[PDB]
């Protein structure tokens, strides 16, 4: 609660480091957004303020 | 439903039999989506897989990954978890986030004897990852001319 999640790096699950090489188990970055053109609620995103 | 993922954890038989014979769910899983049987392929326990295939454990589990126990098999390689888990009609082109079938991982982790149990299930060599690359790219990729020339026998 009341916490940041800034993560700029890539994971490693307990064996190969992913250093600038293909990990096959290091994943990889976040994910992209996918602004789809007209479909439903699924894929109608919305912006919010607190 | 923790407690059988933990005893499934530590490699205990009795405990995890009395669990499920309990009334426990057999496909319980954390946030992250573990089932006992993703456990049970990761640490090669055979008796656990066995078990859970003969109560009825889930065939198809999908952790956040996509990782399924037979992934895990190629992987670490792992004798007849693959194949009792084969028996019990485990799906051969699983693709995962990251595209790569099971066929891709045991290739590319040297487990000659994996490759060929899926391969006789009738596996799609001519599978393709989200980069585009087959198996065969990812066995030249390890340097493997035995592991080469057996995927290519196939194709």
């Amino acid at each position: 609660p009341f916490e940041r999640d800034i993560s700029t790096e890539i994971y490693q699950a307990g064996s190969t480091p992913c250093n600038g090489v293909e990990g096959f188990n290091c994943y990889f970055p976040l994910q992209s957004y996918g602004f789809q053109p007209t479909n439903g609620v699924g894929y109608q995103p919305y912006r919010v303020v607190v | 439903g923790k407690k059988l993922l933990e005893a499934a954890r530590a490699g205990q038989d009795d405990e995890v039999r009395i669990l499920m014979a309990n009334g426990a769910d057999v496909n319980a899983c954390d946030p992250s989506g573990i089932t006992p049987l993703h456990l049970a392929a990761d640490k090669g326990h055979l008796e656990i897989v066995e078990v859970l295939l003969k109560y009825g454990a889930d065939v198809n589990a999908m952790d956040v990954w996509g990782r399924t126990p037979l992934h895990l098999a190629a992987f670490t390689g792992h004798l007849e978890i693959v194949e009792v888990l084969l028996k019990y009609g485990a799906d051969v082109n699983a693709c995962d986030l990251n595209g790569y079938t099971p066929l891709h991982l045991a290739a590319g982790r040297g487990h000659l004897e994996i490759v060929e149990v899926l391969l006789k299930n009738g596996a799609g060599v001519n599978a393709q990852d989200k980069f585009g690359k087959t198996a065969f790219d990812i066995s030249i990729d390890n340097g493997n001319e035995d592991l080469a020339e057996i995927l290519q026998s196939s194709s």
